RNA sequence: GGAUUAAAACUAGAGUAGCGAAACGGAUUCGAUACCCGUGUAGUUCUAGUAGUAAACUAUGAAUACAAUUAUUUAUAAUAUA
């Protein structure tokens, strides 16, 4: 809607009053409003370069930046339609943030489609009090994630061990891979171990889906009892 | 593998190794190298 | 992140040990070496999980019943019972100051005595003590924990644990060795506690137990191997057990006041 | 600063999805990255998204896709049981084998370099990339591989002149393998290596190595014993094997030679029971898919010996002794035109 | 989301990602450091300050606040 | 299935239109008309679609 | 005993190797299916949709059959699920082959 | 019905044929294909090579099994034995051939 | 052509189902006297193996022919929908 | 200025099934110069032309430069695993 005008000039309609003498005490929040100036401009904001990527928004390559051939093998010499028409909206358009990590993030995750089902925490803690050394993918106070893979991959990248990506990807995963590994088996031999010793469990996960099942499965009976006779007597009709 | 082709259905850069004598001289080439050369 | 509590009087630790039980180099290993293992982890090994916002104990609690989080089970339990014994091994429970604190020894209650007279048919604390260091050579085999704990029937007993068991959870005690040959009574035992078990009326498969630890022992290697050596665990059990913080084990014991 | 703190944040871990989250076609493997918050969260209706979640979710587990849509509410489900699926798998406890396929994923070897199959058609699969549109999509790649080979015509041909110009006045098919060799090292070169997405492993469901046993306090264990049910009274038609549900995965299940007659009794409401499945094995398939095997328990305790009935699972094949000579008509046909001859 | 998007909030949006606008932090603590200023100065002036929280879960907090 | 298959052919709609003779604006008037019903009555039941889904998740 | 015999239209048969939940075995899942029952089979195998010109197939009644119903009449797009084009262009074919005689 | 039931009746059918003094049934086999492909049953070699023995004419016999490779891409010890037994083949044919396959 | 076009209305003044359909639950007793005088068109009049269906609806037209009423049963998507519209409509900001 | 310009009209050929101004009969009405029914002319059709008006309406003459946002469909342009 309109960008009104009265919110922001609380203080000047008030100051009319009391110099007038309508209002003969003056309010608690003058002189507290009056030295915090509110802010007033409400304007749309230029953007230039965005901040994601690194891209530079609001500049062109004219023809004599490009005095080799095109791909297809002519010399630009005039300037393209897609060049001659304006383009100011694109500096006030929000500019979408991308990332290199997007693309192996979705690869992993469609090469291990089972890492989905190990759960993920989403509630942040102190974003700003992680001191992580991704010359090792085990880090203190945070899981063992595809996250982990990704991080390990953009280190060795940065510091320059490998070219490509997909190789500090493969080295990231194979490390990976081994950890998960010895996670497996301590998890499995820590269970044995208590079954030797004699811990007694109530309750396993398979039979706990089979209880389950059976609540699920009486009403289905019941279900299924009652509308066969349903059906029973319309065809009888 | 260009004028090389040994398809039925080559293209037009045999016809144009010929206007060049491309394919001319790479054969009389590779035949001095073997007939001649002994190689 | 799970970090290792500070406890009192460190450099005097650091410096030269818990006097007349262990040396500083021994305590150093016990604590300040194994408890940072342990802590580490099992930060990495609940991170990223809704049991990273719970203490060791509750962290048991919860993954008692549960059967493959036997790992995070194990730590959490090691951690808390070897807190508990470090604690209960202190020579200051709080520190010295300016006050002249080490000028008495601690002693063992009236009370506790009374509760050791009923619990064992008016039998000497000495005598409860031998019994406890027999016992605790006899049963666990390799690693273990000992404890002197009180259940909902106000009378104190000794239970064993083998590698890493817990007191307060009876399914989880670890107190029976299946490896070796076993006993009718004991099996019996073990199908009664698998009944009781059974008769539990939640889909969490828990059972309610109140067995409270008043003392504990650690038996693990890494506490008395470097000082006392192979074969001495007895000698080391009846040191610690002689030298005490009965100020920590009266303030365990319930007073109903 | 803010733009690569937001990288890291872990809402932006969860990779770009808007795959249905009701969906009624067969599922072989989860779709949806769980979500879960902690009891102290979940009471204040905290889960880390845009959004809070509304109070009757009593489930501290769900999934998602958008984060916030033009209707002002967030695409969620209160579900996510894969968790236990996986979890009951690994509580069954028996490992994948590799059938078929060698060299276990998750392990680096040097056997690669041992690289002669037909890798004529490898090329030709891997230039048809955009399978999509035949007359635009695959059209439009093979015009880009056209251009790039074009471009690299000139030096195949100094190549071969250079190498074999034997083949080249013989005119032998050695042209056309040296042909598909030589792109096979330009596609070993730069730009080459590639990103593949086809599912490799066991795709998270299990890490486990086949060898290992399991002990328990009645001896070493032999067999896996665990609970499932049957979902058809009869076998599948065509077929001579049953449907089973055991831990949340459906497997073909045998039978000890007679199909029990609790089945007869209870018809197709056989569901409502539970039996004891024994799994043989486990088994992966190129759709992702997990195959295992199972067989039912039936106890033959204070029962008939099953006499009066046959063997379903047996061999005919047992003649090695007919396999030692060739049997392949080879040197037959020639005895036998032999014999048309007359001898 | 972007489909709700008030263009008259143009200047606090650093950017768009998973579909949603991103507001600036940095805008956001300079406006919030502002803010706080300004109830603290009522706060020393004796003032009445009402805190108004209608959605679902508020009103613990209003209510420590208050 | 005969009276499934000529209500799905719209055979009698078909007959009953064709005993009359309609203009063709009227005719053009009418299928807009239609066309419109037919679009809005889609997106009602999308909308109400949304309104159970919301519901069933406690908005 | 009693009834033992039922029909398939409310006992959700799980295809093998497909993972599966408790909820599965619900009524509400039948339901849920039956609700959004979608035809993706003819999205895979359907020749128009895969980019081919439909026009192209005017001497096809075989293949152009299977886009009328039993009478004779054109699907509307809604049914059909084709793009506007490609909707025109299999109309104007099949009008054609009307023409011709061969459909 | 199983597969086995449909080509069970083809026997009979071909019975019929063999023992002819009846119509022509080739109708009645285009029935009960029709009444399988109601029921929904996968058709199978057998099926196949039962049509294969239905099948009068050369040119018609190539297409079948040019079809089969087509489609079915499998072949079978039954189908090579049925093709030499009604291919009127001389025995140093069917041997020649045999030995080629 | 992906998938399906989805189809928005316009600003409304209100979303409302004029005439609710209720998931009614059958009568046994109705269906008792339906399948009785099947019975008897079946076999004939009074046939003498459905004299149970004949004491089935004796006894379930002994009192109020209907039967017995426990509560009326109507939905209540007028009122989700009057509540949710305002917000999952879209409309463009005001 | 110029050209095109729906119905209805008009001048010549052919054509005339169905529909239908008028006209004559049914009915309905107190009456019914109508609404309903029957027989049906001229028209409606094609070919030559004449005339240039309609709620010929988006009741909105044309062109150029600009201004904030959402949804869908359209063509073409690729990140690149797609
Ligand atoms: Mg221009
Ligand atoms: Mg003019
Ligand atoms: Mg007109
Ligand atoms: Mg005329
Ligand atoms: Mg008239
Ligand atoms: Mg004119
Ligand atoms: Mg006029
Ligand atoms: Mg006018
Ligand atoms: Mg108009
Ligand atoms: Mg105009
Ligand atoms: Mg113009």
């Amino acid at each position: 809607m309109k960008i009104q005008t009265n919110a922001v000039n609380v203080l000047q309609r008030t100051s009319a009053y009391l110099k007038s003498g309508l209002l003969k005490e003056t309010p608690a929040w003058y002189n507290v409003v009056a030295s915090i100036p509110p802010s007033t401009k409400f304007t749309r904001e230029p953007r230039f370069k965005n901040p994601s990527n690194g891209h530079i928004i609001g500049k062109l390559v004219d023809v004599t930046e490009q005095p080799h051939a095109n791909n297809k093998g002519l010399y630009k010499t005039r300037p393209n339609s897609s060049d001659k028409r304006v383009g100011v909206k694109r500096l006030y358009r929000p500019p979408k943030l991308t990332y290199v990590e997007d693309r192996l993030r979705s690869l992993f995750y469609k090469q291990h489609p089972w890492e989905l089902s190990r759960p993920k925490i989403l509630v942040e803690n102190e974003i700003g009090d992680e001191n992580y050394d991704w010359s090792h993918m085990l880090q203190i106070g945070r899981p063992l994630d595809g996250e982990s893979v990704i991080q390990r991959t953009m280190y060795l990248i940065k510091t320059k061990q490998y070219g490509d990506m997909v190789e500090a990807y493969d080295h990231a995963r194979y490390e990976f891979y081994a950890l998960r590994m010895q996670e497996e088996t301590e998890q499995q031999v820590a269970l044995e171990e208590a079954e030797m010793f004699g811990s007694l469990f109530g309750v396993s996960a398979i039979e706990h889906g089979i209880q389950k099942e059976q609540e699920v499965l009486d009403v289905w009976e019941k279900k299924v009892v009652e509308e066969t006779e349903l059906m029973a007597a319309r065809t009888s009709n | 593998m260009g004028s090389l082709s040994n398809e039925k259905f080559f293209d037009i850069s045999l016809v144009d190794s010929y206007l060049n004598k491309d394919l001319k001289n790479i054969s009389n080439k590779i035949d001095s190298k073997l007939n001649p050369t002994s190689n | 992140i799970h970090v290792v509590p500070k406890l009192p009087n460190s450099k005097a630790l650091l410096q030269n040990g818990v006097p007349n039980i262990l040396s500083s180099s021994g305590f150093k290993t016990v604590w300040f070496d194994y408890q940072r293992y342990l802590c580490d982890k099992l930060t990495l090994a609940t991170a990223g999980q809704s049991l990273e916002s719970y203490y060791p104990f509750h962290i048991l609690l919860k993954t008692a019943g549960n059967p493959l989080q036997s790992n995070i089970f194990n730590l959490a339990s090691s951690i808390h019972n070897n807190h508990l014994f470090v604690e209960n091994i202190l020579p200051s429970a709080v520190e010295h100051g300016t006050n002249s604190n080490a000028v008495v020894k601690t002693e063992p209650s009236r009370l506790f005595l009374s509760k050791i007279k009923d619990s064992f048919n008016g039998s000497d604390w000495e005598v409860v003590k031998e019994e406890m260091i027999y016992r605790a050579e006899n049963e666990v085999l390799g690693q273990g924990w000992l404890f002197l704990v009180e259940n909902n029937e106000k009378k104190l007993f000794i239970l064993t644990s083998n590698n890493n068991g817990t007191p307060y959870y009876f399914p989880r005690n670890q107190s029976f060795d299946l490896n070796s040959a076993i006993s009718i009574d004991e099996f019996a035992t073990l199908k009664q506690m698998k009944e009781l078990i059974g008769k539990s009326t939640k889909l969490n498969g828990k059972v309610q137990d109140w067995t409270m630890p008043i003392i504990c022992v650690n038996l693990w290697d890494h506490a008395y191997l470097h000082d006392y050596g192979v074969g001495n665990r007895s000698k080391y059990v009846k040191n610690v057990l002689d030298n005490l913080n009965w100020s920590v084990v009266n303030n365990r014991i319930f007073s109903g006041i | 600063t803010l733009a690569e703190l937001l990288g890291r944040s872990r809402i932006a871990q969860v990779a770009n999805n808007h795959k249905p989250l009701t969906y009624t076609g067969k599922k072989f493997h989860p779709t949806h990255q769980i979500i879960e918050t902690k009891p102290s969260t979940l009471y204040r209706q905290e889960w880390g998204l845009k959004s809070a979640i509304p109070s009757k979710i009593k489930s501290r587990y769900l999934v998602y896709n958008d984060l916030d849509t033009l209707e002002r509410i967030t695409t969620f489900e209160p579900r996510g049981g894969t968790q236990w699926n996986r979890l009951r798998f690994q509580e069954m406890g028996v490992p994948i084998v590799s059938n078929i396929g060698r060299q276990n994923p998750f392990f680096k070897y040097i056997s690669r370099p041992e690289d002669e199959s037909h890798a004529k058609l490898s090329l030709f699969k891997e230039m048809k990339g955009d399978t999509d549109i035949s007359p635009a999509a695959m059209k439009k790649r093979l015009k880009k591989i056209t251009a790039l080979i074009r471009s690299f015509q000139d030096e195949f041909k100094e190549w071969l002149v250079e190498n074999h110009p034997d083949e080249l006045k013989l005119n032998s098919n050695k042209l056309e393998d040296y042909v598909v060799k030589f792109l096979n090292k330009k596609l070993e070169t730069k730009t080459n290596k590639k990103f593949n997405t086809e599912i490799i492993g066991t795709g998270g469901l299990s890490y486990s190595l086949p060898g290992k046993l399991k002990n328990s306090p009645n001896g070493v264990i032999q067999r896996t014993v665990v609970p499932g049910r049957i979902l058809n009274v009869v076998k599948e038609n065509n077929d001579n094997k049953w449907l089973a549900a055991i831990g949340g995965f459906v497997a073909d299940v045998v039978f000890f030679q007679s199909p029990p007659s609790s089945f007869n009794s209870m018809g197709d409401f056989i569901r409502m029971k539970t039996f004891l499945f024994e799994i043989l094995e486990a088994s992966m398939e190129k759709n992702g898919s997990v195959s295992m095997h199972a067989r039912l328990l039936e106890p033959q305790n204070d029962k008939t010996r099953e006499f009066f009935n046959k063997r379903p699972i047996y061999k005919p094949l047992t003649s090695r002794r007919a396999r030692r000579p060739s049997v392949g008509n080879i040197q037959e046909a020639n005895n036998l035109l032999n014999i048309i001859k007359g001898n | 989301s972007t489909s709700l998007w008030r263009s008259s909030t143009q200047s606090y949006i650093y950017g768009e990602y998973k579909g949603i606008h991103i507001i600036d932090l940095n805008q956001t603590l300079s406006y919030l450091k502002r803010a706080a200023k300004v109830v603290e100065g009522v706060s020393e002036s004796g003032g009445i300050i009402l805190f108004l929280g209608t959605r679902q879960g508020q009103k613990r907090g209003l209510e420590e606040a208050a | 299935r005969l009276n499934r298959i000529m209500f799905e052919n719209n055979i009698p709609g078909d007959k009953r239109s064709q005993r009359f003779y309609m203009k063709p604006g009227k005719v053009a008037e009418l299928k807009r008309s239609q066309r419109h019903r037919k679009e809005f009555m889609m997106g009602f039941k999308r909308l109400i679609e949304i309104v159970k889904d919301a519901k069933r998740k406690g908005y | 005993q009693q009834t033992k015999k039922i029909d398939q239209s409310l006992s959700k048969k799980l295809p093998k190797g497909t993972i599966y939940d408790p909820f599965d075995f619900s009524m509400g899942r039948i339901h849920l299916d039956r609700k959004y029952q979608a035809n993706k089979n003819s999205n895979r195998n359907d020749i128009m949709k895969s980019g081919a010109n439909p026009l192209e197939f005017y001497a096809r009644p075989r293949i152009l059959s299977r886009y009328v119903t039993s009478t004779g009449r054109i699907q509307h797009r809604d049914i059909t699920g084709l793009s506007a084009k490609n909707q025109r262009r299999l109309s104007k074919a099949i009008r054609r082959c009307q023409a011709i005689g061969l459909m | 019905p199983n597969t086995i039931t449909f080509n069970l009746l083809l026997r009979n059918v071909v019975k019929n044929s063999h023992i002819r003094k009846t119509k022509h049934p080739d109708d009645e086999v285009l029935f009960y294909l029709r009444s399988m492909r109601n029921h929904g049953v996968f058709a199978d070699v057998i099926t196949w090579t039962t049509c294969y023995n239905f099948l009068r004419d050369e040119v018609s016999r190539q297409l079948y099994i040019v079809q089969m490779g087509e489609h079915l891409g499998n072949f079978n010890v039954n189908f090579v034995y049925t093709v030499l037994r009604n291919g009127d083949y001389r025995a140093e044919d069917c041997l020649k051939v045999l030995a080629a396959n | 052509s992906g998938k399906p076009p989805v189809y928005r209305l316009p600003p409304l003044p209100r979303l409302k189902v004029k005439k609710p359909i209720i998931r009614q639950e059958a009568n046994k007793c109705l269906v008792l006297m339906s399948n009785l005088l099947q019975c008897w068109s079946s076999y004939g009049h009074m046939s003498p193996k459905c004299a149970g269906l004949v004491t089935e609806l004796k006894s379930c037209t002994s009192e109020s022919a209907l039967g017995k009423r426990n509560n009326v049963q109507k939905s209540n998507i007028n009122y989700h929908a009057a509540r949710l519209y305002d917000r999952i409509n879209g409309k463009p900001h005001d």
